[PDB]
């Protein structure tokens, strides 16, 4: 169990591009904990007379020495430059503390407008569903459908938020993937995981990327259309991108 | 080597041209390059019938694919234009004509609004590429009617 | 994967021959039309199509008429409902299926001209799911235009509009003329010149609400200066180039790039062409006798000031791609957007052979363009293997071959010094004999630098465009008798050392029916996940009922993803 200090939160676009420099004052031989609510964001770019969806994603995080930290990252092709839109959370293992100003059982259609600002975070029991987060409201999705529509569900989950009444204290941080990994009794951090484009019924298709957790595993899976651009016009290569960016895990205790 | 410098046959100095589409995108491309070789065009009704006349025929444009990638996707399109012309020598036969023209490219992914004007002015420039075929096959239309 | 089809059918007011149909795809379809003579100027065919699949009838309705306004046709197909579109798209109430489109032409006179070109649909999804017979979509979308114009011999004027049917579900950018007005004028012979105008005014709107408009108003007024002569001719142009742009909706595009749009812009620029060209001949005596060889050299000079144009948007110019015949070319763009400076010469030489017929049998062709400044049009981004901009960077060649009345040659090379290496090349043998006896020879080649340079930023990433393509095809057809007739294709891909295509078919014909077989492996797709290619297996059954002639050749040599085109 770890007890990090509130230290800032940001939610703006890179300064250059591909990297975003947030300044913020921090002390030596400290651990600084990044809780990135929106590591994924996709841009259009545009390419002689052409609009195409680009996701850009978090690569790396890197401390500033003492002085703020730095975000870099990269988009789906590798090929187009921009200036991405990423949100978080900074905070140091060693003064405020945030707290749990929010705990509920909720049942949540489609949608759902966080009752308080702050870092949600929840567990649930359905393997047909998919949670994500855009920064204000809670998406879940149909996952086992394949199509180009928006389809959305319902799932009961255990939502608790965080902001700056029991102390924030996490024990693990995991990378999520395609593949399960149980989380044992605990809550996730909610937030898109990636995004996907696909070759779907004459489209480009686009969509996000949520959690799903069925038992207590969680896995990547697909969510929020973004989009459906013609292939009569242009044809992409499919891409499916799970961010290499650590989510947090907090006890089952709040 | 014995070059020399060269010395359309002068007996077609004056000619009728008819094409069913007189204001069409080849007739217009045809009296063109009958314009910078000297040659009159008379009206369709000329009382004059000592004359040959150029009738321009069918013309057909097929583009198909000549190159994939390796997933199968159109990399590179053929475009070729064939053009049925006759000239008819009065006295004589008719001494039919033709030309075929050929163009490749890359399928390149654009707005199509943008991409129809790359595909009319591919176009354009096989018209007078094959107005050009039709005028230096007429010398040997005149060897053919001195049998 | 394997797929089969298996079709059967034909090649007074009254039922016509049904064709039935099985897929492995999408199971039996069957067709029902009837012919309905309501008049001797109108008509219609009533053709209940019977989908399995989808468990109902599309009733496609076709109606011909010719009055005095003109002739047109209207179609309305129309499925009351569709049961796989229930599973695939939950989110619609309904699962009505239908589209309408309309066709006009009326020639008022000699000279007016009229057009319709009317198209609806029910769902974002329609294209994609049926086989429509009529119905054009532009960028997804389905379009309605309408056109009025005006033609004599040295006048022009044509004015026209073009809309989307855009869905909500629909993200893709177009662009359209709402309206658009083409005036050409011609006037020759004044004096020793010769005189042209060309004028347009366009609206531009996109289907989509973020991205800008614009009007347009363009004046082109040309001179020339022919000169002739019996071995050479040189001709001298002058043209002015006037541009007005209003641009509107500029909100969302500014914010977001460091290049800010303009609302009011005026592009005024000359333009001067010098093209001669010679001929020269000699009696190629030492080959045949009776012979004749002609060698033509040619040179132009253009020269365009450079104006910016980084404050206007891109609506309709992209770049042109380049032949032999391209080195002449006066333009860079195919549009009225981007405008390229020009200070360049352009060099080639041509030689011919001259039968004693004075037929022409076989030419050679060799040019290069030498730049004096780098062609700017202030949005330069061109990814270059070099950094080299002026000199001679172009290179590109033509050859034609006539062997025999039955054997023929070609070719075509292009060398850009700017990578280095060759960009694109193409060959071609074939011996035809007749319709159904043909042996054919391809060679195809890209360098990955040409793609580089020339296609999205995402072609030089992606494992299925950046290696380039280099094709060996081989094509042939051969008849066993009066009623039989054997095809095949085999094209192969020498940087992978793997196949590209593969086609075999076989049709026995007869007085009262043919039947064909064929069989294709194609590639078919990525995998996305393990890195290759996919392949597609498919057998076809075909038989026709006839009432024709044929062996069945030239149809089923234009059935493959390559199809046969004859190049002699």
């Amino acid at each position: 169990l770890r007890a990090p200090s509130y230290c800032t939160s940001f939610n703006q676009r890179a300064q250059s591009n591909k990297t975003l420099t947030i300044n913020t004052p921090l002390t030596a031989g400290s651990q600084v904990v990044v809780a990135l609510t929106r590591p994924v964001e996709v841009i259009e770019v545009f390419d002689q007379t052409l609009v195409i969806p680009d996701p850009f994603y978090v690569t790396s995080v890197t401390r500033n020495g003492n002085s703020g930290i730095t975000l870099r990252g990269d988009d789906a092709y590798g090929a187009y430059s921009g200036l991405p839109q990423w949100a978080g959370v900074i905070m140091e293992v060693l003064a405020k503390l945030m707290t749990c100003r929010y705990a509920k059982r909720v049942r949540v259609n489609g949608s759902m407008a966080l009752p308080v600002s702050g870092v949600p975070f929840a567990r649930w029991d359905d393997g047909n569903v998919s949670v994500g987060f855009d920064g204000g409201s809670i998406i879940v999705r149909n996952a086992s459908y394949g199509g180009i529509d928006d389809v959305a569900a319902s799932v009961d989950m255990d939502l608790v938020i965080f902001n700056n009444n029991k102390p924030f204290v996490y024990d693990r941080t995991i990378n999520i993937g395609t593949s399960d990994q149980n989380i044992g009794n605990s809550l996730i951090q909610l937030s898109y995981t990636g995004a996907l484009i696909q070759n779907n019924g004459g489209y480009n298709h686009v969509r996000m990327n949520g959690i799903r957790m069925a038992g207590n595993n969680v896995r990547v899976a697909k969510n929020r259309v973004i989009g459906n651009y013609s292939r009569q016009q242009f044809q992409m290569p499919g891409k499916n991108i799970a961010v290499p960016t650590p989510l947090l895990v907090i006890p089952n205790m709040y | 080597c014995g070059w020399h410098l060269r010395d359309v046959p002068s007996t077609m100095k004056v000619m009728i041209l008819d094409s069913g589409d007189p204001n069409g995108p080849l007739s217009r491309a045809v009296r063109n390059q009958l314009r910078l070789n000297g040659v009159e065009l008379l009206d369709k009704e000329t009382t004059r019938k000592d004359v040959p006349s150029l009738r321009l025929g069918k013309v057909s444009i097929a583009k198909d694919t000549a190159s994939v990638f390796r997933n199968g996707q159109t990399a590179e399109y053929q475009m070729i234009m064939t053009v049925n012309a006759t000239v008819l020598i009065p006295g004589r036969d008719i001494y039919p004509i033709s030309a075929k023209v050929f163009r490749s490219f890359f399928d390149n992914p654009q707005m199509a609004l943008a991409k129809d004007n790359e595909q009319d002015m591919i176009v354009k420039e096989m018209y007078d590429r094959a107005a050009e075929q039709l005028i230096r096959k007429l010398p040997s239309i005149r060897a053919a009617d001195i049998r | 994967i394997w797929n089969a089809r298996f079709k059967v059918g034909p090649v007074r007011s009254g039922f016509l021959i049904p064709n039935a149909k099985y897929t492995t795809t999408n199971y039996f379809e069957f067709y029902l039309p009837y012919y309905w003579n309501i008049a001797p100027n109108m008509d219609a065919t009533i053709t209940p199509h019977y989908m399995h699949r989808r468990g109902n009838i599309m009733w496609e309705n076709e109606f011909r008429y010719l009055s005095q306004a003109g002739a047109g046709l209207m179609e309305l197909d129309y499925l009351p409902s569709d049961k796989v579109y229930e599973d695939e798209h939950p989110n619609d109430d309904s699962s009505r299926r239908w589209l309408f489109y309309w066709n006009h032409s009326g020639v008022m006179d000699q000279v007016w001209r009229f057009n319709v070109d009317y198209t609806k649909v029910s769902d974002p999804s329609y294209f994609n799911d049926f086989d429509n017979k009529y119905g054009s979509s532009t960028d997804g979308y389905a379009t309605q235009k309408f056109s009025v114009g005006y033609a004599v011999q040295n006048f022009n004027a044509t004015v026209s509009t073009k809309q989307f049917q855009v869905f909500s579900e629909q993200n893709t950018s177009s662009y359209s003329a709402e309206p658009q007005l083409d005036v050409n004028y011609y006037q020759n012979d004044v004096g020793p010149f010769d005189t042209r105008i060309y004028g347009q005014a366009v609206h531009f709107v996109n289907t989509r609400d973020d991205m800008p408009e614009a009007t347009r108003v363009h004046l082109e007024p040309t001179i020339n200066l022919p000169l002739s002569n019996n071995w050479g001719s040189i001709n001298t142009e002058a043209k002015f180039l006037a541009t007005h742009y209003q641009q509107t909706n500029l909100d969302w595009y500014n914010s977001r790039n460091t290049t800010k749009l303009d609302e009011s812009v005026n592009r005024v620029m000359p333009q001067f062409k010098v093209d001669g060209k010679m001929v020269f001949e000699r009696d190629m005596e030492m080959l045949a006798p009776g012979y004749t060889q002609t060698l033509e050299p040619r040179a132009q000079y253009l020269y365009v000031p450079y104006r910016d144009q980084s404050d206007i948007y891109n609506y309709d110019s992209s770049l042109l791609q380049s032949d032999y015949s391209g080195l002449f070319r006066d333009r860079t763009y195919g549009g009225l957007d981007r405008i390229a400076s020009a200070n360049q010469v352009t060099t080639g030489v041509t030689s011919r052979i001259y039968d004693d017929a004075a037929v022409e049998r076989f030419n050679i062709s060799v040019g290069q363009i030498y730049y004096f400044t780098e062609s700017r049009t202030g949005d330069d981004n061109i990814t270059w293997e070099n950094d080299d901009k002026t000199g001679s960077l172009v290179w590109a060649g033509d050859t034609y071959w006539r062997i025999s009345e039955r054997w023929g040659l070609r070719g075509g090379i292009q060398y850009d010094t700017r990578l280095d290496n060759v960009a694109t090349s193409n060959s071609s043998i074939e011996y035809r004999r007749d319709e159904d006896r043909l042996v054919q020879l391809n060679y195809h080649y890209a360098s990955p630098e040409y793609i580089q340079a020339t296609l999205p930023k995402y072609y030089s990433t992606a494992e299925q465009y950046k290696n380039g393509i280099s094709q060996v095809g081989a094509v042939a057809s051969r008849p066993i008798a009066d009623r039989w007739s054997i095809v095949g294709a085999y094209y192969y891909d020498t940087n992978a050392n793997k196949q590209a295509d593969s086609m075999l078919g076989v049709q026995y014909s007869s007085c009262c029916y043919a039947i064909r077989v064929g069989y294709e492996r194609k590639l078919n797709g990525w995998d996305n996940d393990k890195q290759h290619a996919v392949y597609d297996n498919a057998i076809g059954f075909n038989i026709e009922l006839r009432g024709n002639y044929g062996l069945g050749t030239q149809e089923m040599l234009r059935s493959n993803i390559l199809p046969y085109q004859n190049t002699l």
